[PDB]
RNA sequence: UACGGUGCUGAAGCAACAAAUGCCCUGCUUCCAGGAAAAGCCUCUAAGCAUCAGGUAACAUCAAAUCGUACCCCAAACCG
RNA sequence: CGAAGGUGUGCUGUGAGGCAUGCUGGAGGUAUCAGAAGUGCGAAUGCUGACAUAAGUAACGAUAAAGCGGGUGAAAAGCCCGCUCGCCGGAAGACCAAGGGUUCCUGUCCAACGUUAAUCGGGGCAGGGUGAGUCGACCCCUAAGGCGAGGCCGAAAGGCGUAGUCGAUGGGAAACAGGUUAAUAUUCCUGUACUUGGUGUUACUGCGAAGGGGGGACGGAGAAGGCUAUGUUGGCCGGGCG
RNA sequence: UAAGGUGAUAUGAACCGUUAUAACCGGCGAUUUCCGAAUGGGGAAACCCAGUGUGUUUCGACACACUAUCAUUAACUGAAUCCAUAGGUUAAUGAGGCGAACCGGGGGAACUGAAACAUCUAAGUACCCCGAGGAAAAGAAAUCAACCGAGAUUCCCCCAGUAGCGGCGAGCGAACGGGGAGCAGCCCAGAGCCUGAAUCAGUGUGUGUGUUAGUGGAAGCGUCUGGAAAGGCGCGCGAUACAGGGUGACAGCCCCGUACACAAAAAUGCACAUGCUGUGAGCUCGAUGAGUAGGGCGGGACACGUGGUAUCCUGUCUGAAUAUGGGGGGACCAUCCUCCAAGGCUAAAUACUCCUGACUGACCGAUAGUGAACCAGUACCGUGAGGGAAAGGCGAAAAGAAC
């Protein structure tokens, strides 16, 4: 069957990437939460 | 060498830095092969380049 | 004019290999491990100055680092750059 | 923004209370209107989005005093 | 400000060699010394083709705590604790007994 | 000949027929549902420049950097 | 001269319990009288870990299919070489994009992985391997759309949007054949080409745009005609005479 | 400060050093790639592409600096449109982003409870947004009181679960007054007279006191058991040091320390003193914050749900007097008392702990305690936001088992 994850790095980075998070206010709050929790990989972006 | 190098000109320190960098190249290719059997010379050279760059920023612009 | 200090920091090591020995004895081409940010003109100037030898052409490629496991902890080696430096005919090098 | 430039009036929030005292949040907007005021010294018109209270203030104090207050406040006109 | 140093002659206070003497060969950063000829262990040394070792039961010296040794006072023939004083503006060692400067 | 290979040499190398969903064809015919944009490219002059700049024509010389390039890709290497 | 803890035994109390001691263990334990409680577990389709059971049972993943000799090796139904057999063949062959990211090649190992064994492997370990002016990206250009100086609007955050600037899936310069590596090749080599920019001379002399125009530049279906790829036969050459 | 070193797993190699530029610690410095507010333009973060200028060139080209936006100011320029203005450009200064809690403000729930539920509650709570400081806010009476008087603000204990509010239900819940912590008052709405006089800010200097490396630092032997003594048994000694930790079993006297005594080239905090710059001090005579108070309508805050409801705020419409005046004293009037709104500033007591140092615990002791004693916000899962583990101990010493 066709499963729900059909990967594409361009769409992955445009949707969940660093500059897509840094563009908006709420996306910057996402990066602030992951730094406070201490995530190693802060975003998707390679 | 900070006392020796302090008694030098800017062009003399630049000449020594270029002779150090040539020695650092010849050591790096020598240790690239298995020829170099004195590994401490790479460290001695890297410190002496840092001392020359320090004294150059002291004598010029300071 | 490319500066001599950069020309001294461009070249890292010669690369020993069966392919390097073949290209050295057949095509008169040496294989060098170079700095990663080094370009072809910097390599041609470095070999033409530090070895005083005539370079015909330089081909470059980037070597991707392997992923190794020391014990059970994962790790990754560094990406490094490789240069095929074709010397002109008659030129010789140790 | 529904803000009087002269008085600094602003939409405040309150409640609609029904007969059964059912409270729903509403807003109280100022009666803002854009009006061209003739400045006699500079001999020109200045458009101000001003409430009718502010128009009574301009009719009482004069437009030169108010535009002095708006420059001391740091407000464009 | 170390009391027991390298070329010092010490006596052993505790352990399987309570009373023996020897010279310190090197001091370790962990608060241990290697005293020449005292704390002997027999290591089963494995042969290596490189390094040319045949491999046997090598008897060699193990480290010991600095607390377990004291500097031997060769005058009195005993152990003395070590104090520090300034002579000529220079920090020297001396024996707590007889106030004699360690040399 | 390490039987894996490596070296040397090397004939003929034409014609007919059939023939594509590929090419001419971004064509031609026809229909209505009436079928992207911009740059490169060509050209026109504006201010400006006046015999300098620039233009094309030939020739010489120099440069063309950087990154990817292994391998699977229908699959035991992708999503399951 | 052996603590706690563990494991037995003996004794004792109405009971919760208590005491002594053997073995293990190898360093802490604690009377009494008071004090404070994370103070007592068999159940909560309780939570976590370990071990059973069914049970050495079901199954070992397309009914495309295997047989033999020799080799290696501790050992071969499965590996290698060989001869036969069978299967796909508009694919179960070959080349890529997306995606993965060293799975590529060589040597070595067989613990784990592999639904069996394994000397084998996309497994472990070490080393090696990806070569471009012409391929592609980058780059020039824009679509849908996004962002958006100013601006307009909005309690605030912010929303929309002008000039602009991004944005391919589309437009835009140029390389082919042969050979070669264990592994790369339109990238290396041999041969033969091509394009766009430069500087520099020489001849000639209207050059100039963010502007104007042209071009780029565009649909569906259908009909033939002309070709080629390619194939067949003949000829030709080499070998053969079962 | 030093006789030992070149961080760890993790040896080894090659070396350095031993009386002082070995190492180590601290102060001030130097360098400080790329991304990221990211700021030269773009961008799918750690990448792509420039422009201008000044320099070098072995003409191939190299190196360095600068170039974001907005606000404010100044200069120049500059439309329709004459002047002008908008606009443009240069230049200078500043901001931007991050961050635990506390704080002020703008918005603002519902589950729930009421044994249902709609007024009410939960609760101005959670949450979102904005701004600030080391604290913030508030603050020097148009206040209370009661005919006696008090004398800014904030905080604690009472008053008091009282008075009240309230489908008078559920529930919400003061104040006056009293005891305390802490205390500090001032200025402009304006002229003069005397003129720099108090105070504050900044910047120097000097002294003291800290902080950021450090130094000295007492006093035990014998014997028995035992693998090992710090234990047992004797005999001594120190203590302004018997806090604590380590050392082969439990050490005041083995070690590190502790009590105590000191110590800083350099940086820096805090006090004073004073220098300089700026600042004005005091006296006299005045002035006394208008679309404001108040009112009507609709809401909100006050313990007070419109009620007989004072007081405060304002979205809307209005609208005074002004020291011979006005506000309040819980509907309202009269008398009396008290105060002077429509301009501001102000320390302390108060709140909190991302972080640092010291110490403590009838706090845990590896299914506990942080999710994490261990390379844990990791492995792993998820497109993503996000979720989120398991896993400690040889021995005194590797002497980690030659053969
Ligand atoms: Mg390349
Ligand atoms: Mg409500
Ligand atoms: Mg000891
Ligand atoms: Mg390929
Ligand atoms: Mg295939
Ligand atoms: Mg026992
Ligand atoms: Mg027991
Ligand atoms: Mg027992
Ligand atoms: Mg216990
Ligand atoms: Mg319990
Ligand atoms: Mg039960
Ligand atoms: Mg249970
Ligand atoms: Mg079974
Ligand atoms: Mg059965
Ligand atoms: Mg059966
Ligand atoms: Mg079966
Ligand atoms: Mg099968
Ligand atoms: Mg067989
Ligand atoms: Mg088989
Ligand atoms: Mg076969
Ligand atoms: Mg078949
Ligand atoms: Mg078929
Ligand atoms: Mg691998
Ligand atoms: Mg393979
Ligand atoms: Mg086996
Ligand atoms: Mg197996
Ligand atoms: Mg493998
Ligand atoms: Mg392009
Ligand atoms: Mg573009
Ligand atoms: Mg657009
Ligand atoms: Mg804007
Ligand atoms: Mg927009
Ligand atoms: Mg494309
Ligand atoms: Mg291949
Ligand atoms: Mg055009
Ligand atoms: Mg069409
Ligand atoms: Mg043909
Ligand atoms: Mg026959
Ligand atoms: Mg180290
Ligand atoms: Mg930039
Ligand atoms: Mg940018
Ligand atoms: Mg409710
Ligand atoms: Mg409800
Ligand atoms: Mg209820
Ligand atoms: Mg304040
Ligand atoms: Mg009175
Ligand atoms: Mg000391
Ligand atoms: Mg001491
Ligand atoms: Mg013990
Ligand atoms: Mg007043
Ligand atoms: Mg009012
Ligand atoms: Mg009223
Ligand atoms: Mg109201
Ligand atoms: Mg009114
Ligand atoms: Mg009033
Ligand atoms: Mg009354
Ligand atoms: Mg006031
Ligand atoms: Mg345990
Ligand atoms: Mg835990």
């Amino acid at each position: 069957m066709k499963r729900t994850f059909q990967p594409s790095v361009l769409k992955r980075n445009r949707s969940h990437g660093f500059r897509a998070r840094m563009a908006t206010k709420n996306g910057r709050q996402v990066l602030a939460r992951r730094r406070a929790k201490g995530r190693a990989r802060l975003t998707v972006s390679k | 060498k900070a006392k020796e190098l302090r008694e030098k000109s800017v062009e003399e320190l630049n000449t020594e830095l270029l002779n150090l960098l040539r020695e650092q190249f010849n050591l790096r290719m020598q240790a690239a092969s298995g020829q170099l059997q004195q590994s401490h010379l790479l460290k001695q050279v890297r410190r002496d380049v840092a001392r020359v760059k320090t004294l150059l920023n002291e004598k010029a612009g300071a | 004019m490319i500066r001599e200090e950069r020309l001294l920091k461009v070249l890292r090591a010669p690369h020993v290999s069966e392919k390097a020995s073949t290209a050295m004895e057949k095509s008169n081409t040496i294989v060098l491990k170079v700095a990663k940010d080094a370009t072809k003109a910097e390599i041609k100037a470095a070999v033409q100055k530090l070895f005083e030898v005539e370079v015909e052409v330089v081909n470059t490629l980037v070597v991707k680092g392997k992923v190794k496991r020391h014990g059970q902890r994962i790790g990754r080696r560094s990406d490094w750059k490789k240069a095929y430096v074709t010397l002109k005919e008659g030129q010789n090098l140790d | 923004s529904r803000v009087c430039q002269v008085t600094g009036k602003r939409p405040v929030t309150g409640n609609n209370r029904s007969h059964a005292l059912n409270a729903t949040k509403r807003r109280f907007l100022p009666n803002l209107h854009s009006h061209r005021f003739w400045v006699e010294s500079e001999k020109r018109f200045v458009t101000l989005r001003v409430s009718a209270k502010g128009m009574r203030v301009i009719d009482k104090k004069g437009i030169d005093t108010v535009l002095a207050e708006l420059r001391a406040r740091g407000e464009k006109y | 400000a170390a009391k027991i140093r390298r070329d010092d002659e010490v006596i052993v206070l505790t352990g399987k060699d309570k009373g023996k003497r020897g010279k310190v060969k090197n001091v370790l950063s962990s608060g241990k010394v290697i005293v020449e000829g005292i704390n002997l262990v027999k290591k089963h040394q494995k042969p290596v083709p490189a390094l040319n070792q045949p491999g046997g039961i090598v008897e060699k010296e193990a480290a010991i705590q600095v607390s377990n040794v004291a500097i031997f006072n060769a005058a009195t023939g005993k152990a003395d604790r070590v104090g520090f004083r300034f002579e000529d503006g220079k920090k020297v060692r001396f024996f707590k007994s007889n106030s004699e400067t360690i040399k």
